[PDB]
């Protein structure tokens, strides 16, 4: 019921090739993409969802559409390369999703980080104060378990949703060969 | 309750340009489009841009062919920053002046059911020229009485064509000032639309085609100096009235001399000028 | 600069005669914007037995001297004669006699008026006689035509309500003996209620009978403009009170305007502009030039810039060379 | 190879539109769009254009954004409205090249090959033409080694169909002074030139001054060409290029004296005929 | 080197110089014209070679200085013309 203009950042990095995460990680991340988008579509027939990766410096796919053919089909050829620019993708999506469609939206971005994040602690929690104060919610998830722990992203997701804003989330998923579509269940549902 | 006669249009350069152009490319057909803008005040309906919508038609006739479109683009241009929604519609009428047939006015009508103060513009194209452009913006008058009350005189200050007050002006609609108010950047790039490179201003003109140019017009003086000769020796044996029709069909050398002498004068001074200038500035 | 030096030397020469003109005296120093010396020489000729000098140069002052240069002389003298004087200066003796000649000396023919009124066809020329009946009658406080004619005045309407409601206090030009009540008879309270046209007309007539003289007027325009709620009223009220205060820089009424102006409406804001032209009228005020223009720069209605173009002119009032500045800034 | 770039008055317009839109919405400092045109044999023609959702870290160069989804959706629509106009190149109106300007047009190639930047300056503070246009041009070095994608400027000119010439004329009932004589080709040129010069002039001493100061490191092309310059003053104290000069002049001015020998023979066959007309009317009313 | 304004070597200076017989300056002098590195002319009977253009080379902060103050001339001059147009036609153009 509630609008959201969510955008997807997903991670086509290097390590994005081990196989650890079921039929590797990047089909893993597809599958959970995927499941997530339908979420969205499903909890509101208007809501919005985008693509981004996390490429070598960033790339935008599909910006907020209703439709979720064309974020899917345009996931193919997300072969991996390259590290991943945690910052830099997440200020990309931040524009991206301030050049809304529709005012009326809500504000979201879903990470999948599948990679070390190499920004140090003080651009994280800079960058999470001003998102607190742009009013924008980010869902990470904590995939690929090169560190799965909270490597520099508990920090900011309780700063994002600090004083019991209660508004982003950090799932953090073991190595276990559980589809990450069944490991998620807080943000889709308990949002 | 009034609808007073100060009112005005204001046409933006962008609006007008773009409505122009779609009308002279059909020159034939009454092309058509929508007019976005806003409803500031009883006094000023002002119009900011203007969008042709895909329509298709015979000589006689036009119309519109989709309203997805409309609405796909009042969209797409409020999320790129123009707000503004829909104040009346334009068409261009090819010859014909400025007014409005009986299709037109059933459009207007609609228009006018939807918003109140909805306006109608009719540009045609090849009736203006490079000075002036033939333009005006109209409302309807209901069954009634006048139409509107009179505040000032602005208004009264237009002088209705005779082609408009016989097709209708008057009493089936009202025509409305156009007013062309405009902002400091829209002055400074119409002014410097026709500014050209600083290089050309110096650049030099070849020595050997500016002799041949002198060559050829002294040469030319001298022939009208023959025939101003002949000329002078008439004028005296001429009827005050003749000499008016004197000049009808035959060269007259005074004019032309005159003509060559200026442009030749201009033609020596500048390349000179422009001459001595490089000496200096050039090392 | 000279034109004064020299004006100086003929008030020395005046001074010192058997039998100084004081008359031409007091014109020299009008001239020279000295209401000091005019004090001290009314000072000098009450404490004499020259109260016919006296009131006679009062006379000339009030007929021919700035409300500002009046006040000082007011001020001055201030801090039985005295306050017979004062009331000269203050204007009321000056504007009922006035309105006592145009009372008693009213030859008009109302045939023209009527043969106009029979020619009317529009409200064009309904209006353009309502205002002509104004101008014949200002000041003679008769509404003959219009009581006569009154089912053949209701056919105005707006505006033209609005001007025939002011042409009354066009034709009561100095009648402040009791203007509240005389227009408040002419728009009854609860009698055909709800037309602002007409009480913004009223506001507009008391500041017309008012006109550069106002007193308690101006304080309760002032009330009215603050309660006021249509934008026809207001913009009545903006014009009355600049009628009212045309002349005195009070700070209460500018700022009043000035916010009634920023409310940035057509209606209201072309009075306001010019009502705050009439108010500070003269005074070369930095700010109100300052606000106007950037106003005028900011601004998006015609109405508006229309105003205060009028206003501005009005505020530069008299300075000369002064105005340079202004004058070049707003003609690039 | 583009040879020129013919952007018209409605393209400038329509982009100062843009810009003022943009601002009125506030916090954005340079503007991004689409322009529509066609080709003509190495000889463009920018025709029209429409609006791009852009935003861009003033911080970071390379925290940009620029829908290319709603680029396809309103390219669409143009050409559903006018098929003849095809994406030619993009534009913004930033005063000077920006660094994400390389990658702009990386990613406006997937719609144009041979795209065109042109920049064009809606507060500009100078005297000259108000378009500057360029092509991204693979740039190979001798020393400088690495093969990077640089900016090429390409000559930009302005031109109108009639129906834009005859609107823009109409609406420059702002200051009119045709005075196409001397007049006029004393102020558009001469003295414009001349400030020009002044201009470009002044920039080459700003930057050889941060050069010897050391603000700027030293450009082997930028001096190397600054020797070419240097090298191209002509002399004009040769005795042979003095004669050549003082001839044409002679030339010149005869044709000069000619006419103004014409125009005073004209001016008192004026005269003799003004004053049989006076004489005669004042014979006839007396 | 040599300034702008004379650029005008002669065969005995360019045997001197480069140490090789005046024979071989003409010889010398082609070959440098035609693999690119000079433009110019060559008069025998006179003994001399019109040079008119030599290739860029990479300078130091001091003739960049120089190459600056050269700039400022030139300014200076632009300026002074373009205020006696300016001055002397205002007239006509206002
Ligand atoms: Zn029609």
């Amino acid at each position: 019921m509630v609008l959201e203009s969510t955008m997807v950042c997903v991670d086509n990095s290097e390590y994005m090739r081990n196989g650890d995460f079921l039929p590797t990680r990047l089909q893993a991340q597809q599958d959970a993409v995927n499941i997530v988008c339908h979420s969205k579509t499903r909890s509101n027939p208007e809501n919005n969802v985008g693509l981004i990766t996390l490429a070598n410096d960033c790339e935008v796919l599909t910006t907020l559409t209703p439709d979720t053919g064309r974020i899917l089909s345009k996931l193919h050829t997300v072969q991996p390369k390259g590290k991943i620019t945690f910052c830099t993708g997440i200020r990309v999506a931040h524009l991206a999703l301030k050049h809304r469609q529709g005012k009326n939206h809500k504000m979201r971005i879903i990470a999948f980080v599948g990679s070390p994040v190499e920004d140090n602690e003080k651009d994280l929690v800079k960058l999470a104060k001003r998102l607190k104060k742009e009013k924008v919610n980010v869902d990470i998830i904590n995939f690929g378990e090169e560190e799965v722990n909270t490597e520099k992203l508990t920090a900011f997701v309780n700063t994002l949703n600090g004083k019991d804003g209660t508004g982003s989330h950090l799932v953090t998923v073991p190595p276990g060969p559980s589809l990450a579509d069944a490991l998620i269940s807080s943000p889709i549902l308990a949002g | 309750p009034a609808v007073d006669t100060a009112e005005q249009v204001y046409i933006s350069s962008l609006a007008l340009l773009k409505m122009l152009k779609h009308g002279r490319a059909g020159v034939p057909m009454e092309v058509m489009g929508l007019m976005l803008g806003e409803f500031v005040d009883d006094y000023t309906v002002r119009v900011i841009d203007v969008f042709a919508m895909p329509q298709s038609g015979t000589g006689v006739s036009v119309e519109a062919v989709d309203p997805v479109f409309q609405a796909k683009m009042l969209d797409m241009l409020k999320q790129t920053g123009r707000p503004e929604m829909v104040v009346g519609w334009y068409h261009s009428h090819p010859g014909f002046g400025c007014w409005l047939s009986g299709v037109d006015i059933n459009t207007q009508q609609s228009f006018e059911a939807l918003s109140e103060r909805a306006v109608a513009v009719v540009v045609d194209p090849i009736q203006s020229v490079k000075g002036k452009v033939v333009i005006d913006a109209f409302r309807l008058i209901n069954a009634n009485h006048e139409p509107r009350q009179t505040t000032s005189n602005l208004g009264h200050l237009n002088k209705p064509s005779i082609q408009a007050l016989i097709h209708g002006l008057n009493r089936h609609y009202y025509s409305i000032t156009i007013n062309y108010r405009k902002n400091e950047l829209e002055q400074k790039m119409l002014l410097n639309l026709h500014k050209k490179s600083w290089m050309e201003g110096l650049t030099l003109q070849d020595y050997s085609e500016h002799c041949k140019h002198n060559e050829s017009v002294v040469k030319e003086m001298l022939e009208l100096a023959k025939n101003y000769n002949k000329a002078v020796e008439e004028e005296d044996k001429m009827t005050p009235e003749q000499l008016a029709i004197k000049n009808v069909g035959k060269q007259d050398p005074k004019r032309h001399l005159e003509e060559h002498v200026d442009v030749l004068m201009t033609s020596n001074i500048v390349q000179c000028l422009a001459a001595m200038l490089d000496t200096v500035v050039f090392k | 600069q000279f034109r004064n030096k020299v004006l100086r030397v003929l008030v020395k020469i005046y001074m010192n005669l058997e039998k100084p003109d004081f008359i031409n005296v007091c014109q020299c120093l009008i001239f020279l914007d000295d209401p000091q010396a005019v004090s001290d020489i009314l000072e000098k000729l009450v404490k004499e037995d020259n109260l016919l000098m006296a009131y006679q140069i009062c006379f000339d002052l009030y007929e021919s001297a700035s409300q500002q240069f009046l006040s000082s002389v007011i001020q001055n003298l201030r801090t039985d004669q005295t306050l017979k004087m004062i009331k000269i200066l203050s204007g009321e003796m000056a504007i009922e006699l006035h309105l006592q000649f145009l009372i008693r000396n009213n030859n008009t023919d109302l045939m023209i008026l009527k043969n106009t009124k029979d020619a009317v066809r529009n409200s064009v020329c309904h209006t353009a006689t309502v205002i002509a009946n104004s101008f014949m009658h200002c000041g003679t406080t008769s509404d003959q035509f219009l009581r006569d004619n009154l089912e053949w005045l209701a056919r105005a309407t707006n505006w033209a309500k609005f001007t025939a409601t002011a042409s009354l206090g066009v034709i009561h030009k100095g009648h402040e003996k009791e203007a509240l009540q005389l227009m408040a008879t002419y728009l009854p309270k609860d009698t055909s209620p709800g037309s602002a046209y007409q009480e913004g007309g009223g506001l507009y007539a008391l500041g017309l009978i008012h006109a550069n003289h106002g007193g308690d007027i101006i304080d309760y325009l002032l009330n009215q403009l603050k309660n006021a709620s249509n934008d026809i009223v207001r913009h009545g009220g903006s014009l009355g009170l600049g009628l009212a205060a045309m002349g005195t820089a009070r700070q209460d009424v500018y700022d009043l305007l000035k916010t009634n102006l920023y409310q940035d409406d057509a209606v209201t804001g072309e009075a306001a502009g010019l009502a705050l032209g009439l108010v500070m009228l003269g005074s070369k005020n930095a700010q109100a030039i300052e606000d106007m223009v950037g106003y005028a720069q900011e601004t998006q209605h015609e109405k508006i810039l229309r105003g205060l173009a009028v206003g501005i002119a009005l505020v530069m009032y008299g300075r000369m060379e002064e105005a340079d500045a202004l004058i070049e800034s707003l003609c690039r | 190879a583009v040879q020129k770039v013919v952007v018209h008055p409605l393209v400038l317009l329509s982009v100062v539109d843009h810009f003022n839109r943009i601002g009125k919405v506030g916090n954005q400092k340079r503007v991004v769009g689409v322009l529509l045109g066609s080709w003509q044999k190495k000889v463009l023609d920018v025709s029209n254009s429409f609006a791009v959702p852009f935003d861009e870290d003033d911080k970071d160069d390379s925290v940009w954004f620029l829908d290319h989804d709603y680029l396809e959706n309103m390219y669409g629509m143009f050409k559903k409205v006018n098929a003849r106009e095809r994406i030619v190149g993009w534009y913004h109106t930033g005063p000077k090249l920006h660094k994400n300007d390389i990658a702009i047009n990386e990613l406006m190639k997937r719609y144009c090959p041979n795209s065109v930047l042109v920049i064009i300056d809606v507060k500009p503070k100078d005297l000259g033409l108000p378009t500057e246009a360029y092509i991204s041009v693979e740039e190979v070095h001798d020393d400088g080694t690495p093969t990077s994608k640089t900016f090429e400027h390409v000559t930009s000119e302005i031109g109108a169909e009639e129906a834009e010439e005859v609107g823009v004329e109409h609406l420059l009932r702002d200051i009119k002074d045709t005075t196409v004589g001397t007049l006029s080709q004393r102020i558009t040129n001469q003295v414009h030139g001349l400030k020009g010069l002044n201009s470009k002039l002044l920039d080459i001493r700003s930057y050889l001054e941060k050069v010897a100061t050391g603000k700027l490191p030293i450009n082997h092309q930028i001096i190397y060409q600054l020797q070419d310059v240097f090298n191209l003053l002509p002399d004009v104290s040769l005795q042979e290029f003095v004669k050549a000069f003082y001839l044409k002049t002679n030339d010149q001015m005869v044709v000069v004296y000619l006419a103004s020998l014409i125009r005073s023979v004209v001016a008192l066959h004026n005269l003799i005929n003004n004053k049989i007309a006076n004489r005669d009317a004042e014979k006839k009313e007396g | 080197t040599r300034p702008a304004n004379h650029r005008q070597l002669t065969f005995e200076e360019i045997a001197k110089s480069a140490k090789i017989t005046v024979n071989e300056v003409e010889l010398l002098v082609m070959k440098a014209l035609s693999v690119g590195l000079v433009k110019g002319s060559i008069d025998e009977v006179d003994k001399r070679v019109h040079m008119t253009w030599v290739q860029p080379r990479v300078l130091d902060l001091q003739q960049i200085k120089g190459m600056k103050d050269r700039l400022e001339f030139w300014c200076t001059d632009v300026k002074s013309m373009e205020m006696l147009v300016e001055h002397q036609a205002h007239d006509i153009l206002t």
